[PDB]
């Protein structure tokens, strides 16, 4: 039973304040931050991944982004 | 009144020669439009209501399992059978188990059962539709002046007096003519479509708590649906995330309910906008609309007042708003009559040189009676201020000192402006509105440009919007042909204002 | 001429089920909805329930949710109501009635009514007795 | 869900009267309203459909009226075929419900 | 109240079967095709980004893979 | 044996809230409510108007709260390597038709 | 319409707490400020305190501090006076009444008031008497 | 606080006579005063709100005035009903007080 659509995906954009904002905007950070406290060692495993995509020394940082980025909710 | 300490509020005008004042009306703030002529105006979006909602597919998130069943059935004799998925208030699935010597069927090997159990359920989701129709605005405006302390408390008596009116727009009678008696008509015609874009809306009352939804996640929800039922046992479909099955290591299957998902909806909610008084009668806070709104007939009531000369007495220490403005509660008995009453300011007097922002244009006193209040505001000039009001020797004079710079004001209206351009998109166009070219150049650009923004980059997230930016940055300076690589800057910067929204 | 008939009257045990009858006569029978509205022998009327006799659509009131089933029967132009599980209550007489412009499969009440909305055949009505 | 109250509750008056009876609902009911009376042991009999509107072959001794929630039958004139029990129900929303009646007798 | 751990992120790679692992090994790839089955023009959204970043004609899918796998649940 | 540490509960309930209204300056909301814990409270800047008494006005503030009943406790024991338990059964081939548990 | 009503008069002990309950009607129970005033048989009237029905917000006078204590009931529309510690004095009759523009949660007096200021509802009096 | 007379302590007439009360405090309390008249064993009567301000259903009987820190109330004409104790009370700065009394009695 994944209650699969957080709703966030289909904001309304309207002057009063929404459901749950209050903790919605920083959720998601609390969620990837959490998650490389609780798996730090996937930090080097992102690097040694990402140093070895995109070659650029700046897309480099753009797939450490990509790895830190998937790991945490679709896990 | 009506208007005052309730920031967010703005005062838009009208080149005078053809009422044209089309506004934003905002059911999250005021609007006060001025002109020469034609008593200042306020209006504010009390309510939004919505008559009949129709029952599209409800969800449940609290079910109960009863009755097992397995059915095991030997390696070779076909698989299960079990009757009781005969029915489908059962919910069942089919599994192959390990069946071995010791265990009946004189073969062995991989056989199958179909473990399965009643699906009851409680806490139903009425996730009703509502259309862009028998939605219903509920607005009230009210002109100053007059009525000491506005103040919504007693409104009742209010909208059938003069100062304020109360006024219901339906999409079948868009056109409303604000009478107010010995002020004028103040036509108002409005979009009841293009409001919060309906028809992609539902209405979710899950635990007596209502809210709206973008019907596309309404539908995307994986859980049971009564998919459009009415009365009859609930069939519930898909039946199967709700539920959980497990099975020892190779045998015994069993069930799991996974108990209520309410606050995981919850959670899962967090984009939809709460909802009240739902009864026959669905009640929702703000949503925005377009209203334009004609001086046709606004008599000021007074012009050929006297200038009642008693002397006038402040009483509340007039204390300004964020747009600048300062308003005063001015008490005095001493005269009679429907009295006109002056009000201006000056930096010297000897002079009065009436200079800055009169707002309250008309101030009328009704009767006889003692110190009547005279509430009203004006908006003094960037420095110190000389705020004059009775007639002449025995007037009532205060320093105010806006301090508020001639630029910090641009500073002012062009974030409240950008804010604006953000949340109502192409809507905060005619917000000052003439009829003008360029005005309709700008709706025109923003109404293609931003709607491709819409459909390229659909829903972007906080988070999403702001790396996207960040990365659209980081692109901009790196490319060679300006060209492409402004426009990676331009988008770049419209993401990340975006990310500058109302949240902060 | 547009009429409507019920059942005789009928008694059953309590926890039974109970079907009457409902004939129409005078009109083309996929052409109003059926009503079904029950009465106590002391209380006033309480509706019970709609079906329509094209295709065998359905609905009723929580008051019922469980128990009963309308079904229809083109060929003899007639509406069957079961009532299950009987209880105490349930000593009443029914009535079935035809109503309004049936055009689908529904109650379909937002678009216009009356003109005998339900009231030109409410028969005879059926009493039935629940005991032993 | 749609809480109508139907007064009085009984009558009794001569042959000749006017008698009027009301029901006011709790909800919004426009013009979705409907008027019977009942014998015991009867069919009950052709008034009222639409709160305003006189069906055929109903004498005009009977009139309807009534506009947003609360709605006034009347008898013009009193006569002996008049004791029945008399019903008003709704039409909208479908939890049909019915008044439980408004009783007469003749003196 | 974000019941933000999901407990896959601490597996226990143990021989009994998991808790709900039936729906789980599915639930993330019916969450993304949902999701772009409901918003489908950011796939072409999605597909001028990517193409305009690593310049390799391989990386450019896989800024695709990026854009299309931050979308969904972060949303 | 299994010692008890802390439980959880997700199942609460509420009652006799409170806000606590104060001016924009006269510092802010105190709610003697609040003196409790099996109270919950959080504190919070609300507008403050005029016709709202408060002869000043702007951003005032008060103390929203009620009380915090529940139920539904959620037992999180834990366990420790010792005064667990193993229980195995072992069997020898050759007699014993149908050995089957 | 209306009207304030008290619980029957009371006799306690000294040093106990007696709670009198103030039932309101004919008017919305959030709009109007509660106040309990006190009345020795041979004294006058002074004022105890006020409460709002709304979020159960309180005041009084040091004359009752720290044993007045004054709740709301939103259900029945209903407010609860509890006086703590009783003492020869508090042998009286109190009155609760119905006040002005209750907006918010307060007693809100630099705006205006009148109209019945809280004279409408002044209800029948609660007499108690505190002895052994 | 606030300190405020109420003369007389105590009156007696006949009816049909007009009778007055005085209220001064020592605050400025310029419209913030109310007038209630209480027999024994009574809710009081309405009487004043405003210090100048008939309440609906009193009897023109009554009136009340003034305006900076004393305050004047009468009865036109005495009458069997107005016996009972006269009380004046402020409503600002809330430490609400009110008279001790003025008593009436008929002859
Ligand atoms: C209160 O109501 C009166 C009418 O009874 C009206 O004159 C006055 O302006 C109202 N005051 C407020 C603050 O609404």
């Amino acid at each position: 039973a994944v209650t699969l659509p957080s709703h966030s995906t289909r904001k309304l954009q309207t002057r009063s304040q929404t459901w749950l904002e209050s903790r919605e905007y920083t959720k998601h950070l609390i969620r990837v931050e959490n998650w490389i406290f609780r798996n730090p060692g996937f930090a080097l495993a992102a690097a040694a991944i990402a140093w070895l995509l995109g070659s650029s020394t700046s897309q480099k940082v753009i797939y450490l982004v990509m790895i830190l980025l998937i790991a945490p909710a679709y896990s | 009144i009506r208007c005052i300490g309730v920031s967010n509020r703005d005062f838009v005008e009208g080149m005078s020669g053809g009422t044209w004042v089309d506004v934003v009306l905002e059911h999250g703030g005021c609007v006060t439009v001025m002109a020469q002529d034609k008593p200042t105006v306020d209006i504010e979006l009390v309510t939004t209501t919505v008559s009949n909602m129709a029952e599209v597919r409800s969800y449940c998130y609290e079910a109960s399992i009863s009755d097992m069943a397995s059915d095991s059935r030997c390696p070779t004799q076909g698989e299960a059978y079990l009757d009781k998925q005969s029915d489908t208030q059962y919910v069942c699935k089919r599994t192959l188990v390990d069946r071995g010597w010791g265990n009946g069927c004189g073969l062995f090997g991989k056989g199958s059962l179909v473990t399965c159990a009643k699906f009851a359920c409680s806490k139903k989701m009425t996730g009703k539709s509502i259309q862009p129709e028998n939605l219903e605005y509920r607005i009230m405006l009210s002109v100053h002046g007059s009525q000491h302390s506005g103040m919504i408390v007693n409104d009742t008596g209010h909208e059938t007096d003069e100062n304020r009116a109360k006024v219901e727009i339906t999409p079948n009678s868009p056109r409303a003519e604000a009478t107010l008696g010995g002020f004028g008509s103040l036509g108002l015609d409005c979009e009841p479509r293009t409001g919060l874009d309906f028809s992609d809306l539902y209405y979710l009352t899950m635990n007596n708590k209502h809210w709206l939804v973008h019907k596309e996640w309404f539908h995307d929800i994986p859980l049971p649906w009564h998919a459009g039922a009415d009365t009859g046992t609930p069939h519930w479909n898909n039946k199967e995330a709700l539920v959980e099955f497990k099975d020892a290591h190779a045998k015994r299957q069993t069930v799991v309910v996974l108990g209520s998902q309410e606050g995981a909806v919850h959670t899962a909610l967090a984009g939809a906008l709460e909802a009240e008084m739902d009864g026959a009668k669905g009640r929702l806070s703000s949503g925005h609309l377009k209203c334009r709104l004609k001086m046709d007939k606004l008599r000021l009531k007074g012009v050929s007042y006297s200038l009642c000369t008693a002397a006038f007495t402040f009483t509340k220490i007039p204390a300004e708003t964020l747009h600048g403005t300062v308003t005063v509660e001015v008490q005095y008995a001493g005269t009679d009559g429907p009295c006109k009453v002056p009000a201006q300011m000056a930096v010297d007097m000897q002079t009065l040189t009436p200079v800055g922002r009169l707002i309250t244009a008309n101030p009328v006193i009704t009767e006889s009676t003692e110190n009547s209040k005279m509430m009203l505001e004006l908006d003094p000039p960037f420095g110190d201020s000389y705020i004059v009001i009775g007639v002449g020797e025995k007037k009532i004079t205060h320093h105010w000192h806006r301090s508020g710079s001639t630029i910090g004001k641009a500073f002012e209206a062009t974030v409240r402006g950008a804010k604006r351009m953000a949340v109502l998109g192409d809507t905060a166009w005619d917000f000052g509105s003439v009829g003008g070219a360029l005005n309709s150049l700008g709706k025109g650009i923003h109404q293609i440009f931003g709607a491709a923004f819409k459909s390229l980059f659909g829903g972007m997230s906080w988070f999403s919007q702001i790396l996207i930016g960040t990365l659209l940055m980081w692109l901009g300076l790196n490319t060679k042909n300006g060209s492409i690589s402004l426009m990676c800057l331009a988008l770049g910067g419209v993401l990340i204002f975006l990310s500058t929204a109302v949240s902060a | 001429e547009v009429q409507l008939v019920q059942s005789g009257p009928d008694v059953e045990k309590p926890g039974a089920s109970v079907k009457v009858s409902c004939k129409a006569s005078g009109y083309t029978f996929t052409s109003n909805y059926i009503h079904w509205v029950r009465q106590a022998p002391g209380q006033g009327l309480e509706w019970m329930g709609v079906i329509n006799p094209r295709g065998g659509s359905t609905a009723s009131a929580q008051k019922f949710q469980g128990r009963i089933t309308m079904t229809r029967d083109t060929s003899t132009s007639t509406v069957y109501m079961e009532l299950s599980s009987l209880r105490s209550d349930d000593t009443a007489v029914y009535y079935c009635a035809r109503g309004g412009r049936a055009l689908f499969y529904d109650s379909y009440t937002t678009p216009r009514d009356g003109g005998s909305w339900w009231f030109d055949p409410w028969g005879q009505g059926s009493l039935v007795t629940v005991s032993s | 869900d749609i809480q109508l109250t139907q007064s009085p509750s009984s009558l009794s008056a001569s042959v000749g009267d006017r008698v009027t009876f009301t029901c006011q609902a709790s909800q919004d009911i426009r013009k979705y309203l409907n008027w019977y009376q009942q014998k015991p042991g009867k069919a009950p009999k052709l008034l009222i459909y639409d709160a305003s509107n006189l069906k055929t072959g109903v004498p005009s001794r009977f009139s309807g009226s009534g506009s947003g929630t609360d709605f006034t039958f009347t008898i013009s004139s009193l006569q002996p075929e008049d004791v029945a029990t008399y019903y008003c129900q709704q039409f909208d929303d479908l939890p049909i419900t019915f008044g439980q009646g408004t009783r007469l007798q003749i003196k």
